[PDB]
């Protein structure tokens, strides 16, 4: 790879001038062998004090492997990055990866550290192995070549990756190939049994055209990816209390969708009884909730992704275990719904989840859409500022806010 | 001749579009003018700066300052107007060690940079931009025009560039040395090593004989300072650590700069001085920018102050790091949205300690500010020392269980056990998650008019009980709330409560114990007195009987 792709910020910004938070003395003394090696290897060069930017950078470890990896947060840098238009106007995002019956995610980044960087934009990569305690002044680096997590590494790639997917797509036209930041998503419809050999073929492939977790594959089978539409109460005595818990959430549900009823049902709230009182169906509202039931079927209506909007997630802890979550652009209009349980190796650990469910609903939402969501967190911005680096296993890092009052509408997803 | 190393020349850029300056040389009297060419001279002889021509368009003005009983001239260019079209430089000294996390070291020697300062050349593309002119005698000579060929004192990337100068010479021996340790600030390098004292003072030889491959000369720091060293506010001792001494001025009246610089100090103290308190005191100052203003000190404030000094009275220190040592904090609640915590490996040997404020807020408990503590404490922890430390926390086990498993958002509170210090932290009340049996059904609800400000609160239950109330100067959002209020106040132990009011749910759900609303606070104190409640929502004006009965019974 000879000549550099010209690379700019867009009009009237200046480069990332982003604190470096505190690390622990691990994750210090893994970032300096790690960049030790690859200053050796060209991939990184020392910087002298005329440079002022800088950029976040910590480690993590890959889903079920014990290396330390690098991960730098460019997300101010790639929002400052022009937008980019490779070669082409743009890869339309393929509609089809989310119906394949099985995706695996390989991490490719490590074929970009191949691609020398543009010498005038490299300065706009730097970024600060800091000390321990303010000890020693932080060691100050910045790249040579495409940097794993930035904006400009997959679109100034695109052109030599093509070229080594071609004999592999030539040969497979089903399968489905998507790329996203440093991750490559392969969809095929057939077992897994060759799919997993299929997945090796095309590693051996991007192993002859050139890794140190390259071997790994993150299987998904968006196929069996299952909604969460809206559900009603099938019983036979209702109390007072369930009755208005039932209101309550059709009334909701009207704002979501068209022709839903609640008169008939009220009726039966006449007085002012005892929240646990039995309370028998008349038949006007058996047959009130009947079509409620109905309505709740079908889909919302007029329920499209706008490519131009953010896509919003938001997440409410049920408890137990379990969190629900719900995509977005415009309010009630969900374009998924979804909901977790069991999330591994966080029993007790509620943070450690959501940082889980995270990591999944924005994978999903790379599959579906090709970007990921604005993340609406139940947390304060103290606790999940201070934990959510344990717990990080992606190399990419999406948007968020802070949800600090409890919404009325947990119980309507419960 | 010896051949030194070059010291590497950092290149320096004027902000874009920015030119240099071009700023009017001030008239000087006879006798400064005389000055200033004779400390010229020398510094032409040295190096410092040189002689140009007339084609370069800049100017920086000098001036001719002198001093109290040292009858010199000093020279001074004033280069404020040059700084600000000068780049932004990567700045590596912002934060300071903090002493707590710091290693004992037998030996330190202090050596003197300020000599090597000068070796540091100045970008020679940059030097057209410091030019400065000497006026002449009479004004009847072309004025002496110089520029500079090294770091100005006074122009903004001197610090930054010699710094890292010296870093980067120092780099090579440091990895070299594994057994010393060396730190830089300002014109002072120091030098600590565990070796014993005249197997250190060869280390230090062996560190001039490596600065001087760059031509630096280094002597000892003159007049070696005693121990302890004043650094950076505190009193690095051999042994011990502390602030420099803290002593609370004496007044009877105190203003607002007054206060600011008590809580400075006081701030400064909470370091090791344990349970220092500034509310109160921080209190005082909510709104007030003239520093002359005098302000009365509530009998709050003059408690605290009196509690401060008597913890002032006795100095207290913290001890240095072991890492083969646990790292453990512990926290106590202090009142009034205040805590206090000490960290330390063994007991009664604190590190250091501090202190943590409630965040500004209409409602708030104690579990909530018990967390935000753990996780300040945490992160500081992790800048000192690049570890979290084990916690000692005044709350049950079973409480904390409690807590996060039925709080609505996700939280986290990293190792820790309980610590059985009063006051402890608890849950006041806990809402049932299902309607009561036996339990009274209480349907609230209250109404404001918007333009009279009258309302009405009240409620319907089922064996019925009914009350409505009238009120005056106050609000639907209020209404609702005092709906609530009464009929937490009429029913029994057990009670189940029936609202439409979406702004109360989402005040309770918060779960506050303590409020600066006093009817949030009543409603408080209500619900830790009753055995059982649980509180329903439903949609207002949807005919849900006893709902839409109080609704008309409120709605005047
Ligand atoms: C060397 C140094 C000096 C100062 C000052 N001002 C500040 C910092 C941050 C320094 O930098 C480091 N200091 C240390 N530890 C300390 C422990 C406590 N003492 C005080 C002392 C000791 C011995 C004598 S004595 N017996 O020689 O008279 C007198 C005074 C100094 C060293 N550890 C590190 C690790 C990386 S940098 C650095
Ligand atoms: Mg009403």
């Amino acid at each position: 790879p000879i000549e550099t792709v010209p690379v700019k910020l867009k009009p009237g910004m200046d480069g990332p001038k982003v604190k470096q938070w505190p690390l622990t003395e691990e994750k210090i003394k893994a970032l300096v062998e790690i960049c030790t090696e690859m200053e050796k290897e060209g991939k990184i060069s020392k910087i002298g004090p005329e440079n002022p930017y800088n950029t976040p950078v910590f480690a993590i470890k890959k889903k079920d492997s014990t290396k330390w990896r690098k991960l730098v947060d460019f997300r101010e840098l790639n929002k400052r990055t022009q937008d980019f238009w490779e070669v082409q106007l743009g890869i339309p995002h393929p509609a089809g990866l989310k119906k394949k019956k099985s995706v695996t995610v390989l991490d490719v980044g490590d074929a970009y550290f191949s691609v020398p960087l543009d010498e005038d934009f490299r300065k706009y990569t730097a970024f600060t192995i800091p000390s321990i305690n303010n000890e020693t002044p932080g060691i100050r680096y910045q790249y040579n070549v495409l940097p794993q997590g930035w904006k400009g590494s997959p679109a100034i790639f695109q052109s030599s990756m093509t070229k080594i997917l071609e004999p592999f797509k030539k040969q497979n036209p089903d399968i489905v190939i998507y790329q996203y930041m440093d991750d490559l998503y392969v969809g095929s419809d057939l077992e897994i049994g060759q799919h997993r050999t299929k997945i090796e073929e095309l590693r051996q492939h991007l192993l002859r055209w050139g890794p140190p977790f390259l071997w790994m594959g993150y299987e998904l089978h968006p196929d069996k990816w299952t909604v969460q539409p809206i559900v009603l109460p099938e019983k036979d005595s209702w109390t007072v209390n369930d009755i208005q818990k039932l209101v309550g959430k059709l009334n909701w549900a009207s704002q979501i969708y068209p022709g839903i009823k609640v008169r008939q049902l009220s009726k039966l709230l006449r007085g002012t009884k005892a929240l646990t009182e039995v309370i028998p169906l008349t038949e006007e509202a058996e047959l009130e909730l009947a079509e409620n039931r109905e309505i709740l079927k079908e889909p919302v209506h007029g329920v499209y992704y706008d490519p131009s909007k953010d896509l919003i997630a938001e997440i409410q802890k049920q408890g137990q275990g379990q969190w629900t979550y719900q995509i977005y652009q415009e309010p009630f209009k969900n374009l998924k719904t979804g909901k977790y349980a069991r999330m591994r190796g966080a029993h007790t650990n509620d943070v450690k989840q959501l940082t889980e469910a995270v990591q999944k609903i924005t994978t999903e939402s790379i599959v579906i859409w090709g970007k990921t969501p604005k993340f609406k967190l139940p947390i304060q911005k103290e606790t999940w500022e201070t934990w959510w680096t344990e717990y990080w296993q992606a190399t990419w890092i999406p948007e968020w806010e802070f949800v600090n009052t409890p919404p009325l509408v947990k119980l309507w997803y419960q | 001749m010896v051949p030194i190393s070059p010291i590497e020349t950092v290149p320096v850029k004027l902000k874009p579009g920015m030119d240099g300056p071009k700023v009017k040389q001030w008239p000087l009297t006879e006798e400064k003018i005389k000055a200033l060419v004779e400390i010229c001279t020398e510094m032409e002889k040295e190096g410092k700066i040189s002689k140009i021509g007339p084609e370069n368009p800049y100017n920086t003005p000098v001036f001719a300052i002198k001093k109290k009983d040292s009858t010199k001239w000093r020279k001074l260019v004033d280069f404020r107007e040059l700084n600000k079209r000068t780049q932004d430089f990567w700045e590596v000294q912002l934060g300071i060690p903090h002493p707590a996390g710091l290693k004992k070291k037998k030996s330190v020697t202090v050596l003197d940079v300020g000599d090597a300062y000068f070796s540091v050349p100045l970008d020679e593309d940059f030097r057209k931009y410091t030019a400065f002119t000497i006026p002449s005698i009479n004004n009847e000579t072309p004025g002496i025009r110089y520029q500079y060929n090294v770091l100005p004192q006074g122009w903004k990337g001197s610090p930054a560039i010699f710094q890292s100068s010296m870093t980067k010479i120092l780099e090579p021996f440091a990895a070299q040395n594994p057994d010393i340790v060396i730190y830089q600030y300002m014109d002072d390098l120091y030098v600590g090593s565990d070796l014993e004292i005249g197997q250190h003072r060869t280390k230090i030889e062996e560190l001039r004989q490596h600065l001087l491959r760059w031509g630096l000369t280094t002597p000892d720091k003159k007049h070696q300072k005693e121990p302890p060293f004043l650094w950076m506010g505190y009193e690095l001792h051999p042994d011990k650590w502390t602030v420099q001494p803290i002593v609370l001025p004496e007044k009877d009246s105190w203003t607002v700069n007054d206060i600011q610089k008590l809580v400075g100090k006081l701030n400064w103290a909470s370091q090791i001085y344990p349970g220092i308190k500034v509310r109160q005191l921080s209190k005082l100052l909510r709104g007030t920018k003239a520093l002359t203003e005098v302000i009365p000190l509530t009998e709050e404030a003059e408690l605290e102050l009196a509690e401060n000094r008597e913890i002032l009275k006795e100095p207290v220190h913290g001890v240095y790091y072991d890492p083969s040592k646990d790292l453990i904090a512990e926290i106590q609640k202090q009142g009034q949205g205040q805590w206090t915590y000490q960290i330390y490996q063994e007991p009664f040997k604190n590190l250091k300690t501090g202190k943590y404020a409630r965040m500004r807020g209409a409602h708030t408990n104690d579990v909530k500010q018990l967390t935000e503590a753990v996780q300040k404490i945490t992160t500081e922890s992790i800048v000192i020392w690049g570890k979290t430390p084990k916690f000692k926390l005044p709350i049950q086990k079973e409480t904390w269980e409690t807590w996060w498993t039925e709080y609505w958002q996700a939280t986290w509170i990293p190792e820790w056990e309980f610590v059985n210090t009063p006051p402890l932290v608890k849950l006041w009340y806990q809402l049932e998650k299902e309607p009561i049996v036996g339990a009274e059904t209480f349907y609230v609800d209250g109404a404001a008019n918007r333009e009279t400000k009258l309302g009405k609160a009240g409620y319907v239950t089922n064996k019925g009980r009914q009350k409505v109330v009238p009120l005056t100067n106050t609000t639907n959002q209020k209404t609702e709330l005092q709906a609530i209020y009464l009929a937490l106040q009429d029913s029994g132990l057990e009670v189940n409560i029936v609202t439409d009011s979406q702004y109360a749910l989402g005040i309770i759900q918060a779960q506050p114990d303590k409020s600066e609303s006093e009817l949030v606070n009543q409603i408080i104190e209500q619900l830790i007195k009753k055995e059982k409640v649980y509180l329903a929502w439903v949609p207002a004006h949807k005919g849900i009987g006893g709902n839409e009965q109080v609704d008309k019974l409120v709605s005047a």
